[PDB]
């Protein structure tokens, strides 16, 4: 026989409620009842609820266990996440709804929310995106999981009930790689050093590729030493990417009195009543402060309230400052303006900002 | 408490990873002092005591690791390596393996447990549910246990195979699509599914200059963040008249604000509220959802339905982040789908003999140019690709484009055309 | 004692009509009276008319002379250019305009006009801000002159009333070297090659610094010839550009038959209503057909013509692309749409999109 | 039929440049037929030969012509040098002179009369009025006529001296300003003469890495094309409220459509009429100058006055068309405009020292950063200078900003620092 490969991933059809399966393609309506309960209507009368929960990401396979048992007893066995990493059971008898809840909360104490309803446009926070951190990558200038729960406790209230007059993403990136759309969110967390790599000749000579090492800088930074078979850098050109690091072991950069992160705004990934966007920096950094990182946190939540108090009915950030404009921005949200954020990264060509990065067009 | 910082953060109301942590540790622990077979009881414990130091000294403990695969792939998992490896042997090594989820994350709970048996047996019993492109991550095993739990995962009643990593075709990934969302223009499960599948050695055993993510969501809200997070987004749309029922309307209109939450709200001013009649201008709709996000009740997409490919979509490295741009302004999505195969096979052998080490998709675009790109996939230019037409004069002409000319002569002449 | 140096131009001051010598900064409120007048009135009460007229720009010495003598005779030995190249008399005696706008047509052959009302929201088209070509220059692709005057020809009745509902500067550059206000104009022609440098080697090895020639090519497409002493150009990476020929006598690329002119469109100098713009290419190339240039004329003219009859009041061309999107622009216009017009200029940094291009902030 | 394809131009309603070349010679060489001083008289005509034979080969018949000048300077003439030498003897050298305008382009009748006299004796007797960057061009003399014709324009009752060109302070210019103006911020006309005056050396003898142009314009509606066509943009603006006449107002809303020509155009919405009274939200004003424009009668502009410095402005090569961007929101506009010639003399010792060979300051700037530009004109970065902060992380820091730190102590330690 040998080993089976190249057989992909189980067909989802198989793995869907019946009433789904059922239904699939033809659903007349959704209504969202409360934070965390939509429900949805099929063109053949029948009507499921589907019951939102944020989750950490990182789960215990005896939690999975916990939420498959949770599943048979409410949702005859079926479940999913979201691309947010909350989780959703399926209740077809609306007079089980309250009894699921309360028994997520008890059992793995996941709140119910991290829904939105734009037809009353009042808005929950949902769950953070996120990646390693410190847990398991071996580039990363902050954590991801620490932050994301210092942040998510400041913030609890939001993921619970519809508080907030919009939309609102915050998304971690540990480091400038992102893994994961951070660089289009409302509200971006991302990872920064802001110390050049110190090279280590020995272990450049036995491990680096020395021309794409080299190739790898985006400000050209680094060149070939022949006489000594190494990389020089010229700290004058680095701003401490550390893209070099990535594909070299010799190019480490990491302070940890100067690592940090940036907190970016203003991304935006639909399409709804405005043209997505890249986030923007408007702090240039914070320390790491573990395990809480009150500087940082204060400044999303000081942000976010700035936002908020101000904000119309559907006016994500970006769309907010589209309205207010920049100067008055810095003002409401009390931060400071420096010459950090002048975009100087060189190598982007203008000719991108051309490009129609968005299916909003014409027929 | 051995865990003093870490333990900071089982105290508030939002679910604690550490808790998940400390409860994998615990459990694992417990199954394998009560005889299970359990291969890396430890390795959540060392996880949790690695982090704790790297939070006291705020920086990683992991370093670059050694290139680790099962057998028969060269993508999908991914070494890691501990600095702490002698004062943490059991997290020394802790390799990631990406397990490819069902289109859109549906699982049955036989299925979840199959996962979860396997893993207890094989790995720390910590998972990402799920990493960032889409798979179910199993957080943690040594190198002698990748091809077992590979094993095992083919041999389950409900099995599993690898997601993609490194210079391959990624585990693409999709938005419920039609399984729940009335919002949906193609079935983006089956399309998600059929990809996988079709391209399953492209995504097992890396070929290619660098990686190649493809995300499917059902229509332009772009609930997978497709445009930003991966390289060939199918984003939903519709060519035809956005659907009005009138009566449900004028339900909506009893209770909303429909001209300031809607009609003000419309980027292009296409639709129209007079207190009897709902109209839109199709002609002027650039299908952002708005106004159907607002009333699902009473608006859908139109008929004629199938997806815009939009092309380049990565984070910064090395030339600068991507929200992807108009590649295909419009594809039919039916199955088998040889009309979106064709574009991915095109470009794939194009990038792959023309692409630099390193280089992505939507950088080879930014380098080679628009007309080289659409030659590939035997399109032509549409303005729909642009937000502008150029800035400036400096445009490339093709030879044939010319009129013929003393000077054509003396350059054929020369050597030079 | 020899010749007197640095001693600048004559004090402009000392070459003021008293009125404005007068009234200098001390102005109420003009009004546009009609088309090429304008009535301007001091806090004084002082009251002075401006009368505008176009000029072919290049004057014939005794085209001045007669021009003096008009001065002379109306404004009390007082005119002055404006900065479209467009010539202004200053009369006192109301009764007197209409006289003065005869004796110029009828002595120098020049028009009255150019002028626009924002305040009635009707506009003339004014001069055509232009360079050399081969008049003058070694560098054009097209001619200057030779295509204003076909343009004005057939344009000539929007520079005489005012027709349109908008500002729309017409500009024009004989090659890439793109002097005047070309680049951030309503409607922009500039001269293009289509066809590489053929070196000589003989040429560049007695009168072309090379390293400096190489450095000048944008993309490139240059490289120092080490056993032949001279340049060899890369084809595949040269987009016609000229600026090699700029640096070194020794690179030609004029093609009679492929030279021609690029239509670009959309740019915009002023703040009012919306923020400055540099000018779109929409038409690749058309040829130079001497001396009446029909092609090039008959774009120009259906593309001001569609703008023109869907431009709301004070809608300039960008302002009307706002509203109706390119999708709209290129079908309205009857325009292709090809490859060409995809940007593809390497070398220009995205952070300039993002600098303030515009004196529009607020306080 | 000497000139077929040119006579074509003298047919139609605007005024011929055609007719303009044949009027020059017939009248120059009637004059040196009637014994007036009269170098040149071949000039114009051997042009209309030459362009005549240009229209023809649809090419130019000028080549890169040899440095010349006047005695005393480097700049203010460009060489030019007919390819038909041989065959119109009279072109074979036809060299420009640029002569520095009044500013404002405002003249006396005397004036011009004598510019008139002197190129009638030493040139062809063609002109532009006027040349792109300001200066009156005296169009096609020999070289030998060069010194004499400038000792002659200098020796005038009203003298005129040369402008720039080549690697030099070019002439500055200004729109009318204050002179006509009611919209006027600063006097343009005084800022450009004194600067003209006070930078002499440097317009005469170039001595920079490129060129360098200074326009004027007296507000926002930047008559002069400041932000496109100079490299040091001064645009006259003011920081308090727009003065509102309510009286005038009303006198407007009689007529005119306030609310769709004025209220609706407005790009923040900052200015409102309700049918009684105009009001303007100064903090919300952009001062972009539309209401003014419109109700000139009605709205002027605060009183307190200056200018805010768009810098980099410049055609394509090398780096790509530049609009001027915000460098100083605002500097106070009086004489001897001591903190605007700080700012200048800054910027050109920085320049000079660290420009590249036909490095344009925009593209200094955009190779040096922000930062070093800011420090070298002694000014600190504010919000205004861009559209958005940057999109992306990538900071550079200065080192002084650290925080001391074992890794600091180590870059010190090896003079990485
Ligand atoms: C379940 C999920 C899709 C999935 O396959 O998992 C989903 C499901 C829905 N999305 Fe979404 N979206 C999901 C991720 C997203 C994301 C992707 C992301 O954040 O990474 C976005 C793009 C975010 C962005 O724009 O930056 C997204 C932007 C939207 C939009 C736009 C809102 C806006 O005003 O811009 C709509 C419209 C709306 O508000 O009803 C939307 C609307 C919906 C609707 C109402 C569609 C429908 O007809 O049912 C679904 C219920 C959402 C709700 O709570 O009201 N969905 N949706 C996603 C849940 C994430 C979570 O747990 O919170
Ligand atoms: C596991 C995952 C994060 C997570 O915790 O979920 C991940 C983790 C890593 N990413 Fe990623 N990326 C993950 C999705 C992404 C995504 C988002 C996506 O796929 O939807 C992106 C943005 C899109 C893109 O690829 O550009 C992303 C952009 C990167 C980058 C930068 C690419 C660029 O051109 O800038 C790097 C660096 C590189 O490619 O060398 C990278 C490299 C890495 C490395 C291999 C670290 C490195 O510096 O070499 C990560 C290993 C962590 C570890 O060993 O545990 N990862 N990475 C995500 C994949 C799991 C999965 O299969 O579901
Ligand atoms: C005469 C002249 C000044 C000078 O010679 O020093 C001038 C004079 C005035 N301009 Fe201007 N502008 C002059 C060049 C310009 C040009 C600059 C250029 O084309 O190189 C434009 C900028 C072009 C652009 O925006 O791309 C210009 C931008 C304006 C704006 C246009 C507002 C808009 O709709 O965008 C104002 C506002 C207005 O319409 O009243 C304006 C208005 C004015 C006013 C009304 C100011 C006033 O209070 O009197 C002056 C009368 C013009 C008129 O006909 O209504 N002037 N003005 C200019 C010579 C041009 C000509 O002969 O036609
Ligand atoms: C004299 C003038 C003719 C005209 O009517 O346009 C002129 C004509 C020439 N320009 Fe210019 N420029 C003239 C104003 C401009 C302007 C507009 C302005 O100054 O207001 C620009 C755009 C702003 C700028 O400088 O960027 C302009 C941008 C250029 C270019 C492009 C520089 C760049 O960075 O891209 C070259 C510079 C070069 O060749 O090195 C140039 C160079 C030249 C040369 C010397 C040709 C060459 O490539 O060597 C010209 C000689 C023509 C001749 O011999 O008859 N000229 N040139 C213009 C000014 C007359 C005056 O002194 O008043
Ligand atoms: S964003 Fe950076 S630190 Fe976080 S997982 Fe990706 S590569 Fe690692
Ligand atoms: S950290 Fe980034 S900028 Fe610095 S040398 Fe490495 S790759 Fe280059
Ligand atoms: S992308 Fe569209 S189809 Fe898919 S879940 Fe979101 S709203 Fe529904
Ligand atoms: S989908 Fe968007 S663009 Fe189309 S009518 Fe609705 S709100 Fe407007
Ligand atoms: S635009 Fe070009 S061809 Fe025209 S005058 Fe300037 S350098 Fe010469
Ligand atoms: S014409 Fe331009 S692109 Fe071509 S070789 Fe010369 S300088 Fe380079
Ligand atoms: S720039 Fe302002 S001050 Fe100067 S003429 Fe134009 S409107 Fe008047
Ligand atoms: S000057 Fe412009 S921004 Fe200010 S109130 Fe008037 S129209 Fe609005
Ligand atoms: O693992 S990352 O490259 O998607
Ligand atoms: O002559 S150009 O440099 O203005």
């Amino acid at each position: 026989e040998g080993v089976k490969t190249d057989f992909g991933p189980p067909y989802f059809r198989d793995l869907l409620h019946p009433v789904i399966a059922k239904n699939y393609g033809k659903w007349k309506y959704h209504e969202v009842v409360k934070p965390g309960v939509i429900k949805r209507v099929a063109e053949s009368g029948d009507v499921i609820y589907v019951v939102r929960f944020g989750t950490p990401r990182l789960l215990s396979i005896y939690t999975v266990r916990e939420l498959c048992d949770i599943a048979d007893k409410y949702s005859d066995g079926y479940l999913r996440w979201t691309s947010r990493n909350n989780v959703e059971f399926f209740v077809t008898d609306e007079s089980k709804i309250d009894d699921l809840i309360n028994e997520v909360q008890e059992r793995v104490g996941f709140p119910c929310g991290g829904t939105w309803d734009a037809v009353k446009g009042e808005y929950g926070l949902s769950n953070i995106v996120h990646t390693q951190g410190w847990i398991h990558c071996h580039t990363p200038a902050i954590d991801a999981s620490g932050i994301v729960k210092a942040v998510m406790d400041e913030l609890y209230e939001y993921f619970t009930d519809h508080k907030l007059p919009a939309m609102c993403r915050i998304s971690l990136a540990c480091c400038a790689n992102m893994c994961g759309a951070v660089h289009a969110s409302d509200i971006a967390i991302v990872g920064i050093h802001r110390t050049p790599p110190i090279p280590n000749d020995e272990a450049i000579r036995k491990t680096c590729e020395i021309p794409s090492t080299v190739a790898a800088c985006p400000t050209g930074a680094l060149k070939p030493d022949m006489k000594n078979k190494t990389i020089k850098v010229d700290v004058e050109k680095c701003m401490y990417c550390g893209n070099c690091y990535t594909m070299c072991p010799g190019m480490p950069l990491f302070d940890p009195e100067n690592d940090g992160a940036a907190i970016m705004v203003g991304g935006k990934l639909s399409e709804a009543r405005r043209m997505p966007e890249l986030s923007k920096v408007v702090v240039p950094w914070v320390p790491n402060e573990p395990p809480r990182w009150p500087t940082l946190v204060k400044y999303v939540k000081q942000i976010l309230e700035a936002w908020a108090a101000n904000a119309n009915k559907h006016e994500r950030l970006i769309e907010w400052v589209d309205r207010i404009g920049w100067e008055r921005f810095f003002e409401l949200t009390g931060l400071e303006f420096t010459q950090h954020l002048i975009d100087d990264y060189r190598i982007t060509p203008y000719f991108y900002s051309e490009f129609r990065a968005s299916t909003q067009f014409k027929w | 408490s051995e865990t003093p910082l870490l333990d900071e953060l089982e105290k508030g109301p939002w679910p604690s990873f550490v808790k998940e942590i400390k409860k994998t540790a615990e459990l694992m622990e417990k199954a394998a002092a009560e005889g299970k077979d359990v291969k890396m009881p430890k390795g959540a414990r060392g996880l949790l005591k690695q982090l704790e130091i790297s939070y006291k000294d705020k920086k990683t403990h992991w370093k670059h690791g050694g290139i680790v695969s099962v057998v028969g792939y060269g993508g999908g998992v991914i070494g890691r390596y501990s600095d702490l490896g002698e004062q943490i042997p059991e997290v020394e090594h802790f390799h990631t393996m990406r397990i490819n989820q069902p289109s859109g994350w549906f699982y049955s709970t036989k299925a979840l447990r199959g996962l979860c048996d396997v893993w207890e047996k094989w790995g720390s019993g910590l998972t990402n549910f799920h990493g960032s492109t889409g798979d179910i991550i199993f957080l943690g095993t040594r190198s002698e246990y990748l091809q077992p739990c590979f094993e095992d995962l083919g041999n389950l009643e409900i099995p599993f195979d690898i997601g993609g990593s490194g210079s391959d075709l990624r585990t693409p990934s999709a938005c419920m699509g039609p399984a729940l969302c009335e919002f949906a223009c193609y079935d983006t499960l089956e399309l998600c599914y059929d990809l996988t599948m079709t391209y399953q050695d492209e995504l097992h055993r890396p070929m290619w200059p660098y990686k190649f993510k493809i995300k499917c969501a059902g229509c332009p809200n772009d609930c997978v963040a497709s445009k930003a997070r991966s390289d060939f987004a199918i984003i939903g749309t519709w060519k035809d008249d956005i659907k009005v029922d009138q009566e449900a309307v004028k339900e909506y209109a009893s209770w909303m604000d429909i001209e300031n939450e809607v009609v003000k709200l419309c980027p292009t001013g296409a639709i129209k509220w007079d207190g009897k009649e709902l109209t839109i201008d199709n002609r002027e709709c650039v299908r952002c959802m708005h106004c159907i996000n607002k009333m699902p009740k009473a608006l859908k997409p139109g008929d004629e339905r199938g997806a815009t490919i939009l092309i380049g979509g990565k984070a910064p490295f090395v030339e600068g982040a991507v929200i992807g741009w108009v590649a295909v302004p419009f594809v039919e999505v039916e199955k088998p789908y040889d009309e979106i195969k064709e574009i991915l096979e095109a470009i794939w052998d194009w990038w792959d003999e023309e692409g630099k080490f390193r280089e992505r998709i939507g950088e080879l675009i930014w380098r080679k140019g628009m007309r080289e790109f659409l030659k590939v996939i035997g399109r032509e230019a549409d303005v729909r690709m642009v937000k502008a037409p150029r800035n400036n004069p400096f445009m490339f002409f093709e030879k044939d484009e010319l009129k013929p000319s003393a000077y054509t002569e003396e350059l054929k002449k020369r050597g030079m055309w």
